[PDB]
RNA sequence: UCGGCUCAAGCCGAUGGAAGUUUGAGGCAAUAACAGGUCUGUGAUGCCCUUAGAUGUUCUGGGCCGCACGCGCGCUACACUGACAGAGCCAGCGAGUACUCCCUUGGCCGAGAGGCCCGGGUAAUCUUGUUAAACUCUGUCGUGCUGGGGAUAGAGCAUUGCAAUUAUUGCUCUUCAACGAGGAAUCCCUAGUAAGCGCAAGUCAUCAGCUUGCGUUGAUUACGUCCCUGCCCUUUGUACACACC
């Protein structure tokens, strides 16, 4: 039959790809974990330990669905409202360094490459083959 | 008002001889009559589900309800 | 030549354009399958035009739809409105109307809104929606 | 393939709600029909109808959404039908387990029994009340009954360890019979008693 | 001695004024009018402002 | 059964029925963020209450509390700079914040600044409106 | 005689004159055996301004909103540079024209 | 076009039609008037006054925000119909480059606020698909004024402006008040309406709890009457005409 990315639920798929990336277990970390705010609008760090890995994987999911995307777009995609006190809330963006470096490290894993001809970063030939192989690994797992 | 966060044998014994007769078991029921904390009640739901005595009807991230088998 | 029909559906601000091409019984929505593109509880509000009619009547029909603008419930109302017109236009244009008339009558007796849109928009005013500012001592 | 395996069980049979059927409707009384609409089944309550244009358009309308609309009040709960529909469905699931009868089977008897039959009217008397103790029409009876159940659930669950998921559920089973320990009955008996005194 | 107007005026209010009659309170600069609203209303019609 | 529903750290009592991360927040001078950092960096499971821990790991938390900078944490995350004309970083605690708050008042009183004078009279020091504020004296 | 793929842009406040300007231009151009491209329909540009109607601030508070509409109506042609000079003659008041060789 | 009333004027419903309630909402909108507001919008204006020790103009500094108290228009709240953490992911109306930089993509540095370097747009072309909020799924917390609530204040780091103290504002750590649906009284409202939530523009070097518009989700009950507080026509009474103050 053959399956693709569209054939699987996004929420359960992202958990499956995080578990798969556990088995390789090789993505550089500059020690930013457990200290960053992950966003100005936010107030508490995530409880779960592999939040950096689910987030890096989620960044690769959305870059898989868009043709050209940059740090500014991921900056405002993950933003939310902030409780400013007695003032009404607004919309502000998340932290920049965490989202920039979490996908800068994703280049050297051979998942996505630069798009200097017009800008941003796009998905690569052999990079998509990993998510394609995991599509069949999860689809008939049902 | 305050409940117990730990489960001792004095509370353990009521479960394995009473849960065979409840029609519904929920976090509200445990905090109501077992006089236990809500977090301990949710743990009591999850350890007891896997031993194979109760079955899932509907599951959700905010409230979960269980009945007889 | 190739058998195809084009339909479109509208809502308050949700536009759902549809392409019906003679196929083999495949349904896909916005790229995503029908399992995904909806809120979890309202996914039921997608299956009625199929279940009330029967899967056996979707033997050789393929539909591709793009929808944008509005909100989640506007989008699901646009797609549920577009499906009825796509199927009735394909059957009316390309096959005997013995099916078409029973499809149309049974579907509209179950729900009239499948063929007509509901007009509702907002009205501007110089104090807000319909309420004025607070008054001091009447 | 194109349909889920769950709904494939019921698609072969007549169209109905997936979990529960709409057959075997009560035979208990009269004068309340023609205002409760069950001839057209609906899968989910949510619907964008046109029932607020004329006087009696709400008479031909499925009951379940009307309960959902009355369930959401008090400022904060405006526009959240996604939350309301799940809560009401879960309430029917909860009430189904304490009684083998259909949740709509219990719900209909719950509404039909908690409706007041007399009420006191306000006639001016220059500072006094000439309460004439008029009767109540069936449509107003069901309209106020829904309000009493919803405000009873909201008041009971307010500042309590219980949650509205089963807080709403418990009144339907309580009100199914003459329990007399529910909020709706508390308002109901006081209204007939004050009408009886003020006749 | 010629320092009697040493205050620079290129900064917010005071560096701009109404065209028709000098004024600095509530002046519209959007879309490059730089005219007072009171002076605006009598001469609106000719400029092309209308109602619908 | 060593579950003692009472603890005593730095002249204050804390409860044991509630979680470890918020147990340290009870003592004055520490918030949620700092407690989150110290509880994560002490290698303690967050799923157990403050009473289910053992003795040996209890002191090394308060040693971190008294000496913050020695365990590779940022300087801006602390709560003290410029103790005197030349200053060092510090992380002050429950009795410390209470002790430290008073002396700054009469010191700046000695230099006799306007803000200190406002403090001295007790009227609001930060410039703020008064037609509907502070109607208690 | 080298073709330059001319394009001319239009702007005006009123709407009726421009329509007959294009109506006469298309017939003036088709008869000379020139390949003509249709009169595309550019979006109308609506502009709004809000100010207080009263000049002093007394009494009740009420506002009025002035507005303005603009049309563009772009047209292009494929022809040499010198030919369009005699093809763009006889224009009336109000309508302004801007020429772009687009070489 | 048709049904059920009437000689007529007229009203209600259905089918084609989205509609027929005047399809919905607006702009403009009678005679005669107020000792209503404005000389502090105007090089519109009578009279009076000061006019070189100037009430003209201009520069420095401060004030219009100063606080025992009563009142109005608003914002966040009094929690489980909740808070917190990860994931899923849907709009519209508008705005943008000078004789000096205006909205701003992409790349790098930077906890954060920010900094540096190429580049696009005088604009259905680039910002912008403005992938906003609400909302949905999976977990933590468990009724305790607690992880609801954020007043008050200390220390540190930045941008804007000639100049930031009575901090302009933003960011990091810490301090963790009152507040359990609120008395006598009182305002607004009939379907994409009330309420919940955000966005665009204005004043602006920077600051929105303000106003004018735009969009997402979208309700209970009535389709009446003149009882209170008011309006219109006729008959009627008057010792009122500055007119029941
Ligand atoms: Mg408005
Ligand atoms: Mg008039
Ligand atoms: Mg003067
Ligand atoms: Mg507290
Ligand atoms: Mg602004
Ligand atoms: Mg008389
Ligand atoms: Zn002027």
């Amino acid at each position: 039959g053959g399956v693709t990315v569209r054939d699987v639920d996004a929420h359960k798929f992202v958990a499956a790809y995080a578990a798969f990336l556990k088995r390789q277990g090789k993505l550089p970390v500059p020690g930013w974990v457990d200290t960053v705010k992950t966003g100005n609008a936010k107030e508490l760090p995530p409880q779960d330990i592999d939040w950096w890995y689910i987030r890096a994987a989620s960044v690769a999911r959305h870059v898989y669905l868009r043709k050209t995307v940059g740090v500014g777009r991921l900056r405002k995609v993950h933003g939310s409202a902030k409780n400013r006190g007695t003032r009404p809330s607004h919309h502000v963006d998340a932290s920049g360094s965490v989202d920039r470096k979490i996908m800068q490290a994703l280049e050297k894993i051979q998942v996505l490459e630069k798009d200097e001809e017009r800008g941003g970063r796009r998905i690569t030939q052999q990079g998509q083959r990993d998510l394609d192989r995991i599509a069949q690994t999860v689809a008939e797992a049902d | 008002a305050q409940h117990s966060v730990i489960l001792d044998k004095a509370t353990s014994d009521k479960l394995y001889k009473d849960v065979q007769s409840y029609r519904l078991v929920t976090v509200a029921t445990l905090v109501d009559r077992l006089k236990i904390n809500g977090a301990l009640a949710r743990k009591c739901l999850k350890d007891l589900e896997e031993k194979g005595l109760i079955r899932q009807v509907v599951g959700h991230s905010k409230m979960k309800i269980y009945t007889r088998a | 030549s190739v058998q195809a029909v084009q339909v479109f559906g509208k809502k308050k601000n949700a536009t759902a354009v549809a392409r019906c091409v003679q196929g083999k019984g495949l349904i896909k929505v916005n790229g995503k399958p029908l399992k995904l593109f909806a809120p979890e509880i309202l996914r039921a509000k997608l299956y009625e035009p199929i279940l009330i009619l029967g899967t056996d009547k979707f033997a050789d029909v393929d539909i591709r739809i793009r929808v944008a603008g509005g909100g989640h419930t506007s989008q699901v109302y646009a797609v549920r409105q577009a499906i009825a017109k796509s199927i009735v236009a394909y059957y009316a244009k390309y096959v005997d109307e013995h099916s078409k008339n029973l499809l149309k009558q049974e579907l509209i007796q179950f729900d009239r809104s499948l063929l007509v849109a509901d007009p509702r928009r907002c009205e501007p005013k110089k104090f807000g929606g319909r309420g004025a500012r607070a008054r001091f001592q009447k | 393939d194109v349909l889920p395996k769950e709904v494939l069980a019921e698609v072969g049979s007549v169209k109905l709600f997936n979990r529960w059927s709409y057959d075997d409707i009560e035979i208990r009384d009269i004068s309340l029909t023609d205002y409760i609409q069950i001839r057209a089944p609906v899968y989910i309550p949510h619907s964008a109808g046109r029932y607020a244009v004329k006087r009696f358009r709400k008479a031909n309308c499925p009951i379940i959404e009307r309960l959902t609309n009355s369930l959401m009040m008090h400022g904060r709960n405006n526009g959240k039908k996604l939350m309301a529909v799940r809560i009401v469905a879960h309430a029917f699931e909860i009430i189904h387990l304490m009684t083998d009868q259909n949740p709509i089977q219990v719900a209909v008897d719950a509404i039909v029994n908690c409706g007041p039959r007399e009420d006191s009217t306000r006639i001016g008397s220059a500072g006094t009340v000439r309460r004439q103790a008029v009767d109540v029409s069936p449509l107003r009876r069901v309209n106020q009954a829904i309000a009493l159940l919803t405000t009873g659930a909201r008041e009971a669950a307010f500042r309590n360890v219980k949650t509205i998921a089963e807080c709403l559920a418990e009144e339907l089973i309580n009100a199914a019979k003459g329990s007399s320990n529910s909020y709706a009955i508390k308002k109901k008996d006081e209204l007939e008693r004050v009408a009886k005194s003020n006749r | 001695e010629s320092v009697w107007n040493s205050r620079p005026r290129t900064y917010g209010k005071g560096s701009r004024a109404c065209r028709v009659c000098t004024h600095q309170a509530g002046l519209i600069r959007k879309y490059g009018l730089n005219i007072c609203r009171q002076c605006f209303r009598e001469k609106a019609a000719d400029i092309g402002f209308v109602k619908y | 059964t060593n579950f003692n529903h009472i603890l005593r750290l730095l002249n204050t009592n804390v409860d044991g029925k509630q979680k470890v991360v918020y147990a340290l927040t009870q003592i004055k001078g520490v918030g949620r963020r700092y407690s989150n950092l110290v509880c994560k960096k002490a290698d303690v499971d967050l799923k157990k209450r403050a009473g289910e821990l053992t003795s040996e790991e209890l002191e090394r938390l308060v040693t971190i509390i008294q000496n913050p900078l020695a365990y590779k944490i940022p300087t801006w995350f602390l709560n003290r700079q410029r103790d005197i004309v030349d200053g060092k970083d510090s992380q002050i605690l429950a009795n410390g914040v209470d002790s430290k708050l008073r002396e700054d008042l009469e010191r700046l009183k000695k230099i006799r600044a306007h803000r200190g004078l406002r403090h001295y009279w007790g009227l609001r020091v930060r410039g703020q409106h008064t037609k509907t504020t502070g109607r208690r004296g | 005689p080298k073709v330059h793929k001319i394009r001319i842009t239009l702007t005006s406040r009123k709407v009726q004159s421009l329509e007959k300007v294009c109506q006469e231009l298309i017939e003036r151009a088709k008869n000379k055996d020139l390949r003509v491209k249709g009169p595309v329909r550019m979006p109308t540009k609506t502009l709004k301004i809000t100010t207080r109607k009263t000049p002093c601030g007394e009494g009740s508070k009420t506002w009025d909103a002035y507005e303005m509409r603009i049309h563009k109506r772009l047209i292009d042609l494929t022809a040499p540079t010198e030919i369009v000079k005699q093809i763009i003659i006889n224009i009336e008041a109000g309508v302004e024209v801007e020429v772009t060789i687009a070489a």
